[PDB]
């Protein structure tokens, strides 16, 4: 199925997956469209914090919702 | 057996959330 990655750069990712996959496969996903690894990226839907260890089915994400993505930002 | 597979997958979630849980400590040690 698809879904939408909604960064905070008004920009909209679309990814086609499963339900029953995990969150890590997501953002290794999100890795081969950008280059950018998994522990820099963070993932948000509803306003909830997504755990690699579950599945989408889990936080009940499902066709064309709508995730959130802000990343990593460490200094020095 | 129903609710067995159901209060495992609250398990699974919850322990996977300690790995998060240990390396959240492990790495606020260093800054």
């Amino acid at each position: 199925m698809q879904i939408f990655v909604k960064t905070l750069t008004g920009k909209t990712i679309t990814l086609e997956v499963e339900p029953s996959d995990t969150i890590e496969n997501v953002k290794a996903k999100i890795q081969d469209k950008e280059g950018i690894p998994p522990d820099q990226q963070r993932l948000i839907f509803a306003g909830k914090q997504l755990e690699d260890g579950r599945t989408l089915s889990d936080y009940n994400i499902q066709r064309e919702s709508t995730l959130h993505l802000v990343l990593r930002l460490r200094g020095g | 057996r129903t609710r067995l597979l159901d209060s495992e997958i609250k398990i699974m979630k919850s322990e996977v959330l300690r790995v998060t849980h240990e390396l959240q400590a492990m790495k606020d040690k260093i800054k």
